[PDB]
DNA sequence: CCCCCCGGCCCCCCCGGC
DNA sequence: TTTCGGGGGGGCCGGGGGG
């Protein structure tokens, strides 16, 4: 076959898909010799999801020529729900493919499940969106970010992130009241995973919608830490690092007016 | 798409890509070009009949403003998508209230076929349009103005797309004949323009069918006969003969002539009625009653035909109506 | 090219109650209320683009000064305004405690209140009554009958009238002076004539001109702004001879791209509003127009049907 | 086969089997090599071959195997609401074309697009057509649409503009005699001279009705087992055509001008079950082609017949309409 | 059981009138493997359903008369629950979709299709247990179907002709759309002649041992029925019961109550022509409509009763018939029948 | 292993002109 | 009264998370 990619367990792919299934509907996967790069855009055109999976994540990966597959995420999730989480998952595609084949194989028995999902015609480019030198770049445990976002979303539908010298401030203003959380950079050698790091060139202040951040925090299940890159006149980048890839959310800030 | 543009229908293969390829709307094109070139684009309402260049014009304007990546910098919604009150409240508001992703600039929202939207959504759109005017502009395309609420119309600058003038159609036909190696006679062009009724889609479709009809398109010229054969439309001579027989012969002769003319080419009665109405429009009648009776009875016959019915009875009714109406001239 | 310029409608939106033209008595009453405070519950009604939202916003800003951010709760059709919202968020805002000068109150601005459902209006009643000592309500609507009678009883009625030609000319001249726009008297006449008392449309057309042709004369105005088709339909219906009616229909309506459904609907409206014709004759013409409209809705949207409708109308008027 | 009615048994299998629709079949055959099939709008009277033509076109385009995955057919028997158009049709139009096999590529043209056939589209609401507009426009690269209808006026103007129109002409004794004769020969039906022409005249543009009438006549002849040619008399009897003697009696009663006699005769006549449409058509033929009537009489009778036919087309009571028509004619 | 039902023939050989139609039906049933879709049109009470059942018995076995009633569920877009009563035999199904009004389309799009898209298990007369024959669906009152249901029938009739064959029955083909008529073999069902009706009545009388003074009585019943055989048999039974099973030359002809009411309304309209008379006529019309008397039947009978009045002249009758035609068209295209009936009565009152 | 929060269907009811 | 479509508001049900 043109493309054959094997996951030891279907669980990994299911968790990867579940990380951004609630923000976008149509996705485009480009598979090459270096791995799979996928992109999706939400209906409101306010959030962009960019997934990268390297060859190290597959038990066996083979892709002779680059292939582009446009698919609909809800159908993919429905198909994946039909396969067990303890079975090897093989993605198979042919030249100029019209469908993608998902093979669920259980080595314990002779049970093989073949599922063909019909591709959709989607002609689009990834644009390799990544700003060169962001104004500020910080990173902190995903649990802390998720807790802060959940706490602040209860007060307002908008959340403001302000970055100043050795200071990161999350602010929300609503009808019943206001909330503000201030965190300073710190490093602990006993447990470096709980440390938060910051590097700031210019002060930044950006407002975002609470619903989009609530969707984004769902990716905390894929990584223990999250990296936030912020820059004026550019979308904010939220990155969750995988074993051999990454999941990136580019969120456009609200107009200041 | 698939394969190449040569596999597309001519109506789609010749879709304008730039504002310089939009013909027959010089005033609107010039005004919009001046607006964009000076950074003073208002909210737009393109109102017009089918196949006049509204969608093409707005797409070309967006491409000019944003370039090739315009598809990722605009929010286009049409009747094929859901545009309820919830959509306006969430998706459109979020798009209008947020900055661009791929590159800096202002937000463009194209509500194509806005006449198919519910009144509640239109009402919800009013404050969305008013509040985010600083960074967002709205363009709405319509064929029926009566379906748009007065509040929405008050907020948009109106541009009317007239039926395509004949010279624009000739220029487009010349471009097509330059691209497709085809030969078209002046009578064929005249008939095509007459039957097009100001619609470019009709021109392109009929030209494609005419080319398909030719045995050797490389060295075969499309004539009026080819157009009438492919379209199955009455020839002017047939209409003139039918009218002359109706107005100058006995009932039996008129019936025979109508039957023979219809059977020779298998023409439909509705096309004959349309042609006869067009011919009689130019007639100078001495009594208003003749015109009144002609119009009323022919409209009744057309409405009856629209629902089916007996064709022979309808033809006899047309003959009798014309005879009775013209008996009033005395 | 990628930097938009503010339209004159928003750029020159009146920010003070003294910059609003028309409805002199009501505007002066609002100015007196602002000067002396004690704003009552009010409902401002009218037709599009006459200055209702502008007036409400100006009054609120002048009354509340720097406390506008906390003292004003604005909701419109673009926001969710269901029964739950009225019961929770509006009630909380009314019950809120805010410190204001002696003569001021919190303001709730329900723009386009006619779109609200009956249940929300019912729920608003006792909230308005119990908390009037600290909160006041201002509704702005296009159709007053949509607001339930209990709410109207609790409010002061302000029915805005259409702006006269003089007021439109005054505001247009002020804008022209502030923008240094070359113009001629005939151009302003055409702009006001096409505006039909709508300030927003007048300013939009004035900007479209100059933005496209520089000089605001009648010609340049009419190369972009089309004369209202209701007037053309009225001329068609009142033509003395059937030939003239058909000529008007062909040249001014059909050849311009106007759809048959639009033409028949406009004919219905104009016939409904033809005071110079006897009521029975108008009823007969309306019956004929309804027949034609029913035929058109079925799919027979042809010029022949409209011509037959005109012929029948002329038969009636003879 | 022997278990299929002749109308379905002899349905065209390829575009060459369409009888008298060359003005459009030629273009459709050209598209096989051109491979730029446009959006199509087939319209015409009942039983002219629109559905057969589209089915044959798909057969010749994709072949027996690839057709199933390249065609999406929706007709009046399926729900086609605005939601269906906005979801199912859009999703099918957005899909990539199924991959042809080597057999298909080497044996069939295999154009790079799929076809959605909305048969009986005149039954769809205007909102659904409005939803279809941009769906057809956007995905023309991978999908093409075919709308088949009987009344073209029921299609909204934007859709008619987007589609290339094909009018299917009525089939009569002049352009469809060859197909009927071929069917009769293949069925070993013995008919007198002019029987097929009479059948095609009675059918009035509908070849399906003619084939059904021929099958009925063949069944009657086979049951009789007399080895005699089918005559025009039994053909007329099977088609419900009123005998000429009855028509002459009706004409004489009308000429009498007595209301009571006409009413009594019509009451007796309605007990035979004759359809009002056939009676009206026969009366129109008798009166319009009769030389013993003035221009004014024919002018009035044509309008009377038109009014009666229009009223009958709305599903009214045949007795009342026929009595009214005859009374009005008698008073001319 | 009533004599009308107790003596209904159950086979083609048992038919007694319209021998030519019987021969045609026998010819059609001779080779039923390629039988096309059938549409039997004819006056009410002539024997259309009897002939359809006889044709089915000729094609299949007598088992076609072993009928049973079942109830089928249906759900609309709004989740409304509808019930349809289906009469079925081991060889055919009978349905009257018009019972569901505007919802009849659903029955065409859900029930009929379901029958035509699947095979059936036949454990009697078949060795393999699977039926090797097409299934017949009878549609009663096909002229009552809405245009949507008729449109839905179109492609179903053609796609699954190998598995399903339709037999429709109607009293008038005017409401049937052109495509449906084109898809069917049309069979005219003329009413029986007076002599044939008299023969059937005489046979019934002989079987029932009813004393008859003269056979002319039967003849008198035959004319009063206007070709309706069911009405003739029911009227014979009513007359026999009203005279102790002994009929005489003076035995009056019994008319139904609604006909008597319509005749009284005709007399009132002729005698009195005023607004108060119109109000009384409205009350009578409401009473007639409230008891399941179709509006079209009321209009037809009222029109003919008016035209049967001896005191009216030709102009009045011409005006009456013209108004009847106009308001029959109005009824065909309307919802509130009382409105059109009142309009017709008012116009007739004005003309008189 | 059990309880609670809060997203999504599911159902019911009510307009629909200027 | 009511032949669709849209919109609003309430009642359950159940996935997921927390203790
Ligand atoms: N002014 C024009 N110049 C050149 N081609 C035109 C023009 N107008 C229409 N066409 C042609 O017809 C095709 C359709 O044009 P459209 O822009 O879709 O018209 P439209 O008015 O937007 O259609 P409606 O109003 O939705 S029915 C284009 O691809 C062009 O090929
Ligand atoms: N009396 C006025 N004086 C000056 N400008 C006006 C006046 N009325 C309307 N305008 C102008 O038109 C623009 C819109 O005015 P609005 O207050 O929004 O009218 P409106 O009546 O509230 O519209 P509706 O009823 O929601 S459709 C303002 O920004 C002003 O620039
Ligand atoms: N042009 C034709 N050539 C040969 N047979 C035809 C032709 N037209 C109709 N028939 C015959 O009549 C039968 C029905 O033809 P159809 O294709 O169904 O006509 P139709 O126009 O699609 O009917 P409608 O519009 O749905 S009523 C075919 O199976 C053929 O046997
Ligand atoms: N003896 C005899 N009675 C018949 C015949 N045809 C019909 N009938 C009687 O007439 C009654 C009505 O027939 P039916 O088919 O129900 O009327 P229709 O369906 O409205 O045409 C039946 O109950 C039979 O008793 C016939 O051929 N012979
Ligand atoms: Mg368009
Ligand atoms: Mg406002
Ligand atoms: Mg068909």
């Amino acid at each position: 076959s043109m493309l054959e990619a094997k996951f030891e367990e279907a669980s990994l792919f299911k968790r990867i898909i579940d990380g951004f299934k609630d923000c976008v509907q149509l996705v485009n996967f480009q598979c090459k010799e270096d791995g799979i790069i996928a992109q999706a855009v939400d209906d409101s055109r306010v959030l962009l999801v960019s997934l990268e999976i390297g060859v190290e994540a597959f038990q066996e990966y083979r892709c002779d020529h680059p292939v582009t597959l446009g698919m609909d995420l809800t159908s993919l999730s429905k198909i994946l729900r039909c396969g067990n989480n303890t079975d090897t998952l093989t993605l198979i595609a042919d030249n100029t493919p019209d469908s993608i084949i998902l093979l669920f194989e259980d080595t314990k028995k002779d049970r093989i499940a073949e599922y063909s999902l019909k591709l959709m015609d989607i002609d689009a480019d990834f644009l390799k969106i990544e700003e060169l030198q962001y104004d500020s770049t910080l990173s902190l445990p995903s649990s802390e970010f998720s807790k802060i976002v959940r706490d602040l979303s209860q007060l307002s539908d908008s959340i403001n992130i302000m970055i100043t010298k050795e200071t990161i401030k999350f602010v929300a203003d609503g009808d019943i009241g206001s909330g503000s959380v201030i965190i300073k950079p710190f490093v602990d050698m006993e447990h470096p995973e709980t440390s938060i790091k910051l590097e700031m060139d210019q002060p930044v202040d950006l407002t975002f919608g609470a619903k989009y951040l609530l969707d984004i925090i769902k990716g905390s299940s894929l990584s223990d830490r999250v990296g936030i890159r912020l820059s004026s006149e550019a979308p904010a980048l939220f990155q969750f690092d995988l074993k051999s890839g990454f999941l990136q959310f580019f969120l456009a800030p609200k107009f200041n007016d | 798409e698939k394969r190449s543009k040569e596999n597309l229908p001519w109506v789609e293969k010749y879709r304008p890509e730039t504002l310089d390829e939009v013909y027959g709307q010089n005033e609107v094109i010039t005004t919009v070009r001046k607006f964009v070139d000076e950074g003073k684009l208002p909210h737009l309402l393109f109102y017009g009949p089918p196949g006049t260049g509204k969608t093409s014009t707005i797409v070309a304007l967006a491409r000019e403003i944003y370039g090739k990546n315009y598809s990722n910098m605009v929010l286009e919604l049409n009747a094929s998508d859901d545009r309820g009150i919830d959509v306006v409240r969430n998706q459109i508001k979020d798009f209008a209230s947020t900055r661009q992703i791929f590159s800096k600039g202002f937000k463009l929202i194209i509500l194509d076929e806005a006449d198919a939207m519910t009144n509640a959504a239109q009402n919800a759109l009013r404050r969305v349009i008013e509040r985010y005017t600083k960074n967002t502009r709205f363009c709405v395309l319509a064929n029926y103005a009566h379906k748009l609420t007065p509040a929405l119309l008050s907020r948009c600058t109106r541009f009317r797309f007239q039926p395509l003038p004949q010279e624009a159609i000739e220029r487009r036909i010349a471009n097509v004949l330059v691209h497709e190696k085809l030969k078209l006679s002046p009578n064929a062009e005249k008939a095509l323009i007459e039957l097009s009724n100001g619609d470019m889609r009709r021109v392109l479709n009929v030209l494609q069918s005419c080319k398909a009809t030719l045995d050797n398109p490389d060295e075969d010229e499309i004539s009026d006969d080819v157009i009438y054969e492919c379209c199955g439309a009455p020839r002017p001579s047939d209409l003139k003969a039918v009218l002359k027989s109706i107005l100058e012969d006995d009932w039996g002769t008129a019936h025979y002539t109508l039957n023979k003319v219809r059977s020779a080419k298998g023409l439909a009665l509705i096309d004959l009625i349309e042609g006869i109405v067009k011919i009689l429009e130019d007639y100078e009648l001495q009594n208003e009653e003749t015109r009144v009776h002609l119009l009323t009875k022919l409209a009744d016959i057309e409405y009856s035909i629209s629902k089916g019915g007996n064709d022979q009875i309808q033809g006899s009714a047309v003959i009798g109506a014309i005879k009775a109406s013209f008996e009033n001239e005395t | 090219t990628l930097s938009l310029q503010l339209p004159w409608v928003e750029k020159y939106r009146p920010q003070v109650l003294s910059d609003i033209v028309g409805n002199k008595e009501t505007i002066d009453r609002l100015q007196q209320i602002a000067k002396d405070g004690n704003m009552p519950h009010m409902i401002i009604s009218g037709m599009p683009g006459i200055g209702k939202t502008t007036s409400v916003h100006c009054l609120a800003h002048e009354l509340l000064g720097r406390s506008y951010a906390d003292g004003v709760l604005e909701l419109n059709a673009s926001d969710d305004r269901g029964i739950d919202v009225v019961r929770n968020q509006i009630k909380h805002f009314a019950q809120k405690k805010l410190h204001l000068p002696p003569g001021k109150h919190k303001i709730v601005i329900l723009d386009e209140a006619d779109s609200m459902t009956a249940g929300a209006q019912q729920a608003l009643r006792r909230t308005m009554e119990l908390y009037s000592n600290s909160t006041r309500f201002a509704f702005a609507c296009n159709q007053s009958n949509k607001i339930i009678e209990p709410l109207q009883s609790r409010c002061a009625i302000l029915r805005y009238s259409k702006l006269s030609d003089e007021d439109v000319l005054k505001r247009l001249l002020q804008i022209i002076k502030l923008e240094d726009v070359k113009y001629t008297n005939d151009g302003l006449e055409a702009i006001i004539f096409t505006a039909e008392g709508d300030m927003r449309q007048a300013i939009n057309n004035l900007q479209s001109t100059v933005a496209g042709h520089g000089l605001v004369n009648a010609d340049n105005v009419f190369k972009i702004v089309d004369s209202p088709h209701p007037l053309i339909v009225k001329k068609m219906l009142l033509a003395s001879n059937l030939e003239d009616s058909i000529q008007i229909l062909r040249t001014d309506l059909w050849k311009k791209g106007y759809s048959s459904i639009d033409i028949v609907t406009t004919s219905f409206r104009v016939t409904k509003n033809l005071a110079q014709v006897k009521e029975s004759v108008r009823l007969e013409m309306i019956k004929e127009i309804g027949l034609t409209h029913m035929r058109i809705l079925e799919g027979v949207g042809t010029y022949l049907q409209l011509a037959s409708m005109l012929a029948k109308i002329h038969k009636l008027n003879n | 086969l022997a278990q299929q009615p002749w109308v379905e048994k002899y349905r065209p299998k390829n575009l060459d089997e369409v009888t008298a629709q060359d003005h459009a079949v030629t273009v459709l055959k050209k598209t096989l090599k051109s491979a730029n099939l446009p959006h199509m709008l087939f319209y015409g009277p009942p039983g002219t071959g629109k559905t057969s033509t589209i089915l044959a076109l798909t057969k010749e385009l994709y072949g027996p195997d690839l057709m199933k995955s390249r065609i999406l057919e929706l007709n009046a028997s399926d729900e086609r609401g605005i939601s269906i158009v906005r979801e199912k049709v859009k999703n099918f139009a957005r899909l990539t074309v199924s991959k042809p096999s080597k057999h298909d590529l080497e044996n069939y043209p295999c154009p790079p697009y799929k076809i959605i056939i909305l048969d009986e589209a005149d039954s769809m609401t205007a909102d659904a057509q409005s939803a279809l507009r941009r769906t057809m426009e956007t995905y023309s690269g991978v999908t093409r649409f075919c709308l088949i209808c009987n009344y073209v006026t029921r299609i909204i103007d934007p859709l008619a503009s987007r589609c290339s129109k094909f009018r299917f002409k009525a089939l009569d004794a002049s352009n469809a005699i060859d197909r009927l004769r071929f069917i009769s020969e293949q069925e070993n039906v013995k008919c007198d001279d002019g029987v097929l022409e009479r059948i095609l005249d009675i059918s009035a543009g509908d070849l399906r009705r003619g084939i059904t009438l021929l099958q009925s006549a063949s069944k009657g002849a086979q049951y009789l087992g007399d080895g005699k040619n089918i005559t025009s008399t039994q053909v007329e009897e099977l088609a419900g055509v009123v005998p000429h003697d009855i028509l002459i009696e009706i004409v004489e009663k009308v000429k009498s001008g007595d209301f009571d006699e006409i009413k009594k005769y019509v009451n007796t006549f309605m007990k035979s079950g004759w359809s009002a449409a056939s009676v009206v058509n026969q009366l129109h033929e008798y009166y319009i082609t009769n030389d013993n009537f003035d221009t004014n009489f024919k002018n009035q009778i044509s309008w009377l017949l038109f009014t009666t036919d229009s009223r009958l087309n709305n599903g009214t009571n045949e007795h009342i309409q026929l009595l009214n028509l005859l009374v009005k004619i008698s008073q001319l | 059981s009533l004599w009308v039902d107790k003596y209904r023939p159950k086979s083609l050989n048992a038919l007694s009138h319209n021998e030519e139609l019987t021969n045609f039906l026998k010819s059609l049933s001779d080779q039923p493997r390629d039988l096309p879709h059938l549409l039997l049109y004819g006056p009410n009470g002539t024997g259309k359903k009897t002939r359809c059942m006889a044709l089915l018995e000729s094609i299949f076995g007598p088992g076609v008369y072993r009928l049973k009633i079942d109830v089928r569920q249906f759900v609309t877009a709004s989740n409304r629950k509808l019930e349809l009563n289906v009469v079925s035999s081991p060889y055919h199904l009978e349905i009257t979709p018009s019972d569901m009004g505007n919802n009849d389309r659903i029955v065409i799009q859900e029930l009929l299709k379901e029958v035509a898209q699947m095979e059936q298990v036949d454990f009697q007369d078949s060795k393999d247990g699977l039926a090797h024959r097409y299934k017949c669906v009878i549609i009663n009152e096909a002229n009552s179907l809405t245009k949507d249901a008729q449109a839905a029938l179109r492609r179903t009739m053609e796609k699954y002709s190998k598995n399903i064959r339709l037999i429709m029955v109607c009293d008038s083909m005017s409401p049937i759309i052109a495509p449906i008529k084109s898809r069917c073999l049309l069979i005219r069902c003329p009413a029986p002649s007076d002599s044939e009706i008299s023969t059937i009545l005489s046979d019934v009388v002989t079987n029932e041992r009813i004393q008859l003074e003269t056979k002319d009585i039967l003849k008198r019943i035959a004319q009063a029925s206007n070709g309706n055989l069911r009405v003739s048999l029911l009227m014979l039974e009513s007359m026999a019961l009203n005279n102790e099973l002994a009929l005489k030359s003076s035995s009056p002809i019994i008319k139904p109550d609604w006909i008597i009411v319509i005749h009284k309304l005709t007399r009132k309209i002729v005698k009195e022509r005023s607004v108060n008379s119109l109000i009384e006529c409205r009350a009578v019309l409401y009473d007639l409509l409230a008891h399941c008397i179709p509006a079209n039947i009321i209009l037809k009978e009222l029109t003919f009763s008016l035209l049967d009045v001896e005191t009216l002249n030709t102009t009045n009758k011409s005006s009456i018939i013209e108004y009847s035609s106009v308001f029959d068209e109005r009824l065909s295209l309307g919802n509130k029948a009382i409105f059109h009936l009142e309009g017709f009565i008012a116009k007739v009152m004005c003309c008189l």
